[PDB]
C-alpha cells in the first residue's frame, strides 16, 4: 500500500521536485492540492504516494533532507512548492562540501535522528508501508555520504522493507569537482550491501541523448532532469494505476533480482522527446532496445540480460505488442541467458503520459553495466596510487584503510558480472 | 462388447462397456515451522550485529 | 445424504470459485439473494444438491465453502459483487500482506500465523456436517499462497479428518499469461509436499484454455474471465454427479476408485467437447459420434500432450444432454477401429459412461454457444507426465545456478528441501515410465 519518498541534497531534490510535478498533474492534483480530475481512475490508488488531510486535500508522502538551505528555498518557492507538508523539511546550516565524510560521519550525524523522527510520523499513519524510495546523487557530499547513512539506519529500524533508489552517477563529461570519484566508490560499497534496487542514472548518457538526440548546443540540469522524471513516472505506473496486476514492491524485486548483489538496473525511455508524427508499435519496440534510449552508458551488446521488465503507456494493440515483444527476442536469443526461461515481461497501462499518444519505459538487469563500474573504479585509482586530494578526507577522521576496502568491494562486483556473463 | 450394470432415474442413466478383459503428526508438522522461524531469527540478529560494528 | 466443503486458496482458485458458483446458482435455480423458490422444503432437507448448500430458516440456500487470500483486494471484490448476499462473512478470510510469490514465505512465514484460523472456520462449517465426504480445493502451482498455503493446509487436513478424501483443482504455469520466473520452483516444492496428501488431482494447463479460447472462441486477447468460464465448464460438468441423482461418481471415494488404481499416479487428463462461439451466427449442432471423436483430438484436452505414445489406466464418459446409450456404444465401436488406444495389460480395455439429461448451461451474454449435447472425458493415461519433464527441465536450469535461491533462504527454507522435492519428482517420471513403456 504506501510508500515513503525521500529527496536528499541538490541533485535529490531538484529531480525529486520534478518527479512530484509530473506525478501530480497525472493524477489532476492542482499546486494547491486539490483534485480537478475526470475519471475514478486517477484517484482508485491514489493512497500509494499521496496522504488525506481535512478538507479532501492530497499531501505527498515526501521528506526532504539538505545540509544547506538554498535549494529547499528554491522547492519551497517552485511551482508546486505549497504542495508539500512544512514539517516535512528537514535541513541544516553548515552544508557539506562536496565531501562525503561530512555527509556521513561529522556534518550528517548530527542532523539524522531528527530526519529519522518524522520518516517514523509518517510511517506509524501507515495502513499497511509497502517500503522506501530515495533520490539523491553520487557525486557530491550531502546526497552521496548523508543519503548512505540515512539507507543504513532505516534498514536497521525497518530491516523487512524494500530499499529502492534512484541513483545519478557521476561522468567528468558533467563534472562539479576532482573528487566526484571518490565520493561514488564510497557509496556504491554500501549500496551493494543495503539496497533491493538501484536504477543507474548516468549524466553522461543524459547528456548524450540531449546533444546528439534531441539537438542542444547547451544542456542545463533542467534538460537532464526532465528525462529523468518522465522516466520516474514510468516506472512507478505500474503501482500507481489499476492494470489488473496484483503487485506490491517485494514481488516486483523478487521477479528482477536473482542474486542479491547483482541489483543494479539500466533504464530506458521512448520516444525521446525535447512532435506530431504517432508512433507504431514496432517503432516503439525497435527503440526501446536501442542503445542510445538507456541512461546509463553501457553498451548492451557487450554483456547478456538477466532479466527485462517493458512497460507500455497508451491505447493499443496487445496482440501486436506480443508479436513485436517475441520478435525481438526471438531475433536476437543470444544476448538473453538461456538458464533463466522468460525472463522477459510486460505490462500495458492504458493511460499515456502528457503530451504523448503512446510511450514506452524499460528496465533492464545486463552484465554490461559492469562498464560502468569500471569506469569509476579507474578514475578511483588514477588518484589514489598518488594520494591525491586525500587531506580533505583524513582530516574527518578517515583513515586510507576504508578507501582500500571501498576499491575491493567495486573490483569484486565487477568480477561476479563477469562469472554470469560467459557461463 | 458386453454392457453391463445399467443404472436408470429420472435424470440420466448409467452403465459400463467392455471391449476386452487382461502421515506425519501434529507434532511435526509444529517443529518443522519453528525451526524454520528460528533460522529466520538467527539471519536477523547476524543483521543486527553487522550494524551495531 | 453428504455434504462437501469447497476450499478456495489465492487469488486463482477465488475467482475460480467466483465462476464455478455462479454457475452452479445458474443451473439449481437459486438467486443472487440465495432464494430458490423450486424448494418447496423450507430451511433443511437432504436433496442431492444440499450437497453443496445450506438452507435458513429464511429460505437462504448457502454455499458449503471457504475463500482464503493473504491480501484482500480480490476477497473484497467478492465482498462488493453480486453475489455478496450469498456468503456469510465469516466464510471470507483475508490477511495484510502477500507471499510475493514466493513458496518459503507462504508455507512457513505467513501460513504459521492464519492457519489456525483458518482451521476453526472449517470446523465450523464441519459441525453443520451429518455425514461429511471431503474437501475440494482450488489453487494454482505458481503462486505463493497457492502452493504454500496449500501445502500447508493439505497436512493439517489430514491431521484434523484423516478418514475424509481431498480432491485438488490445479492451474499449471503458462508464459502467455504468467507474471514470474520463479513458478516452476514453487510448482515442484507444493507438488512434493503436497502428493501424500491428496487423492486425486485434476490439472488444467493455462496454455490449453488460451489456445482454445483463440481458436474456437475467436478472442483476439483471452482474459482471467474467458479463461474461468471455460474452466468453469469443465469443473461443473465433473462435480454434477455430486449434485445431482444418479448412480456414477456420487461420493469422493468412487473418483479413487474409477480412476486412481496406483495411489502416486492419480493425475487424470480431462478433454471436453464441444466449445462454440456465441457470435457465430448459425451452428450446425454436432452428433454424439462427432463429439465423442473430439474427445481424442489433443487440441480440446486440458493438457497438450500426445496420448498415442502412452498406455491408458481407466476411462469416464460423461455426457450432458439428448443422448442415449445406443448412439454412445456405436460410437465407441466406431472409434476403436480408427484410433490408438492401448491399456496396459493388468486392466480391461472399456469405458464407465454416465449421462444427466439435462443440457449444458450458460452464462447469459457470456462467450459461449448453448448446445444440445456435450461430454466430458476423463482419462488415467501415462502422457501427462510430458508435463512434469518439462517443469522439471525449467527446474534444472535455474537450480545448477542457484538464481533466486536466496529469496526461499531468508525466508527460513533450507536449501536442502529443493533437492529432496526434486528427487521426489525423478522418481514420479521414472514410475510413469515402468509404468508406460
Ligand atoms: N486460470 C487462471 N489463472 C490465474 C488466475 N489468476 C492468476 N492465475 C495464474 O496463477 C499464477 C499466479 O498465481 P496467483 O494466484 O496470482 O498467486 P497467489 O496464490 O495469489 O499468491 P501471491 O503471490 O501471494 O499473490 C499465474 O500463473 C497466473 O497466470 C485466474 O483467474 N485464472
Ligand atoms: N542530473 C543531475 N545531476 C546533478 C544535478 N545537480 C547536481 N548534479 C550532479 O551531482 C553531483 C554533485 O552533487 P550535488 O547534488 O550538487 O551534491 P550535494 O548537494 O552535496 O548532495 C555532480 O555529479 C553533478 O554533476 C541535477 O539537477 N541533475
Ligand atoms: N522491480 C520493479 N519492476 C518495475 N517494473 C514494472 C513491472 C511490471 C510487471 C511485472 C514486473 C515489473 O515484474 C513482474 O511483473 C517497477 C519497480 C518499481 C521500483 C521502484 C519504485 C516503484 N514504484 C512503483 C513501481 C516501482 N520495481
Ligand atoms: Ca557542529
Ligand atoms: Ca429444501
Ligand atoms: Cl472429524
Ligand atoms: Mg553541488
Ligand atoms: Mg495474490
Amino acid at each position: 500500500r504506501e510508500i515513503v519518498h525521500i529527496q536528499a541534497g541538490q541533485c535529490g531534490n531538484q529531480i525529486g521536485a520534478k518527479f512530484w510535478e509530473v506525478i501530480s498533474d497525472e493524477h489532476g492534483i492542482d499546486p494547491t492540492g486539490s483534485y480537478h480530475g475526470d475519471s475514478d481512475l486517477q484517484l482508485e490508488r491514489i493512497n500509494v504516494y499521496y496522504n488525506e488531510a481535512a478538507g479532501n486535500k492530497y499531501v505527498p508522502r515526501a521528506i526532504l533532507v539538505d545540509l544547506e538551505p538554498g535549494t529547499m528555498d528554491s522547492v519551497r518557492s517552485g511551482p508546486f512548492g505549497q504542495i508539500f507538508r512544512p514539517d516535512n523539511f528537514v535541513f541544516g546550516q553548515s552544508g557539506a562540501g562536496n565531501n562525503w565524510a561530512k555527509g556521513h560521519y561529522t556534518e550528517g550525524a548530527e542532523l539524522v535522528d531528527s530526519v529519522l523522527d518524522v520518516v517514523r510520523k509518517e510511517s506509524e499513519s501507515c495502513d499497511c508501508l509497502q517500503g522506501f524510495q530515495l533520490t539523491h546523487s553520487l557525486g557530491g557530499g550531502t546526497g552521496s555520504g548523508m543519503g548512505t547513512l540515512l539507507i543504513s539506519k532505516i534498514r536497521e529500524e525497518y530491516p523487512d522493507r524494500i530499499m529502492n533508489t534512484f541513483s545519478v552517477v557521476p561522468s567528468p563529461k558533467v563534472s562539479d569537482t576532482v573528487v566526484e570519484p571518490y565520493n561514488a566508490t564510497l557509496s556504491v560499497h554500501q549500496l551493494v550491501e543495503n539496497t533491493d534496487e538501484t536504477y543507474c542514472i548516468d549524466n553522461e548518457a543524459l547528456y548524450d541523448i540531449c546533444f546528439r538526440t534531441l539537438k542542444l548546443t547547451t544542456p542545463t540540469y533542467g534538460d537532464l532532469n526532465h528525462l529523468v522524471s518522465a522516466t520516474m513516472s514510468g516506472v512507478t505506473t505500474c503501482l500507481r494505476f489499476p492494470g489488473q496486476l496484483n503487485a506490491d514492491l517485494r514481488k516486483l524485486a523478487v521477479n528482477m533480482v536473482p542474486f542479491p548483489r547483482l541489483h543494479f538496473f539500466m533504464p530506458g525511455f521512448a520516444p525521446l522527446t525535447s512532435q506530431y508524427r504517432a508512433l507504431t508499435v514496432p517503432e516503439l519496440t525497435q527503440q526501446m532496445f536501442d542503445a542510445k534510449n538507456m541512461m546509463a552508458a553501457c553498451d548492451p551488446r557487450h554483456g547478456r540480460y538477466l532479466t527485462v521488465a517493458a512497460v507500455f503507456r497508451g491505447r493499443m494493440s496487445m496482440k501486436e505488442v506480443d508479436e513485436q515483444m517475441l520478435n525481438v527476442q526471438n531475433k536476437n536469443s543470444s544476448y538473453f541467458v538461456e538458464w533463466i526461461p522468460n525472463n522477459v515481461k510486460t505490462a500495458v497501462c492504458d493511460i499515456p503520459p502528457r503530451g504523448l499518444k503512446m510511450s514506452a519505459t524499460f528496465i533492464g538487469n545486463s552484465t554490461a553495466i559492469q562498464e560502468l563500474f569500471k569506469r569509476i573504479s579507474e578514475q578511483f585509482t588514477a588518484m589514489f596510487r598518488r594520494k591525491a586530494f586525500l587531506h580533505w578526507y583524513t582530516g574527518e577522521g578517515m583513515d586510507e584503510m576504508e578507501f582500500t576496502e571501498a576499491e575491493s568491494n567495486m573490483n569484486d562486483l565487477v568480477s561476479e558480472y563477469q562469472q554470469y556473463q560467459d557461463a | 462388447m458386453e454392457v453391463i450394470e445399467l443404472n436408470k432415474c429420472t435424470s440420466g442413466q448409467s452403465f459400463e462397456v467392455i471391449l476386452k478383459p487382461p502421515d506425519p503428526s501434529l507434532e511435526e508438522i509444529q517443529k518443522k515451522l519453528e525451526a524454520a522461524e528460528e533460522r529466520r531469527k538467527y539471519q536477523e540478529a547476524e543483521l543486527l550485529k553487522q550494524l551495531a560494528e | 445424504m453428504r455434504e462437501c466443503i469447497s476450499i478456495h486458496v489465492g487469488q486463482a482458485g477465488v475467482q475460480i470459485g467466483n465462476a464455478c458458483w455462479e454457475l452452479y446458482c445458474l443451473e439449481h435455480g437459486i438467486q443472487p439473494d440465495g432464494q430458490m423458490p423450486s424448494d418447496k422444503t423450507i430451511g433443511g432437507g437432504d436433496d442431492s444438491f444440499n450437497t453443496f448448500f445450506s438452507e435458513t430458516g429464511a429460505g437462504k440456500h448457502v454455499p458449503r465453502a471457504v475463500f482464503v487470500d493473504l491480501e484482500p483486494t480480490v476477497i473484497d471484490e467478492v465482498r462488493t459483487g453480486t453475489y455478496r448476499q450469498l456468503f456469510h462473512p465469516e466464510q471470507l478470510i483475508t490477511g495484510k500482506e502477500d507471499a510475493a510469490n514466493n513458496y518459503a514465505r507462504g508455507h512457513y512465514t505467513i501460513g504459521k500465523e492464519i492457519i489456525d484460523l483458518v482451521l476453526d472456520r472449517i470446523r465450523k462449517l464441519a459441525d453443520q456436517c451429518t455425514g461429511l465426504q471431503g474437501f475440494l480445493v482450488f489453487h494454482s502451482f505458481g503462486g505463493g499462497t497457492g502452493s504454500g498455503f496449500t501445502s500447508l493446509l493439505m497436512e493439517r487436513l489430514s491431521v484434523d479428518y484423516g478418514k475424509k478424501s481431498k480432491l485438488e483443482f490445479s492451474i499449471y504455469p503458462a508464459p502467455q499469461v504468467s507474471t514470474a520466473v520463479v513458478e516452476p520452483y514453487n510448482s515442484i516444492l507444493t507438488t512434493h509436499t503436497t502428493l501424500e496428501h491428496s487423492d486425486c488431482a485434476f490439472m488444467v494447463d493455462n496454455e490449453a484454455i488460451y489456445d482454445i479460447c483463440r481458436r474456437n472462441l475467436d478472442i483476439e486477447r483471452p482474459t482471467y474471465t474467458n479463461l474461468n468460464r471455460l474452466i468453469s465448464q469443465i469443473v461443473s460438468s465433473i462435480t454434477a454427479s455430486l449434485r445431482f441423482d444418479g448412480a456414477l461418481n456420487v461420493d469422493l471415494t468412487e473418483f479413487q476408485t474409477n480412476l486412481v488404481p496406483y495411489p502416486r499416479i492419480h493425475f487424470p487428463l480431462a478433454t471436453y467437447a464441444p466449445v462454440i462461439s456465441a457470435e457465430k451466427a448459425y451452428h450446425e449442432q454436432l452428433s454424439v459420434a462427432e463429439i465423442t471423436n473430439a474427445c481424442f483430438e489433443p487440441a480440446n484436452q486440458m493438457v497438450k500432450c500426445d496420448p498415442r505414445h502412452g498406455k491408458y489406466m481407466a476411462c469416464c464418459l460423461l455426457y450432458r444432454g439428448d443422448v442415449v446409450p445406443k448412439d454412445v456404444n456405436a460410437a465407441i465401436a466406431t472409434i476403436k477401429t480408427k484410433r490408438s488406444i492401448q491399456f496396459v495389460d493388468w486392466c480391461p480395455t472399456g469405458f464407465k459412461v454416465g449421462i444427466n439429461y439435462q443440457p449444458p448451461t450458460v452464462v447469459p451474454g457470456g462467450d459461449l454457444a448453448k448446445v444440445q449435447r456435450a461430454v466430458c472425458m476423463l482419462s488415467n493415461t501415462t502422457a501427462i507426465a510430458e508435463a512434469w519433464a518439462r517443469l522439471d527441465h525449467k527446474f534444472d536450469l535455474m537450480y545448477a545456478k542457484r538464481a533466486f535461491v536466496h529469496w526461499y533462504v531468508g525466508e527460513g527454507m533450507e536449501e536442502g528441501e529443493f533437492s529432496e522435492a526434486r528427487e521426489d519428482m525423478a522418481a514420479l517420471e521414472k514410475d510413469y515410465e515402468e509404468v508406460g513403456v
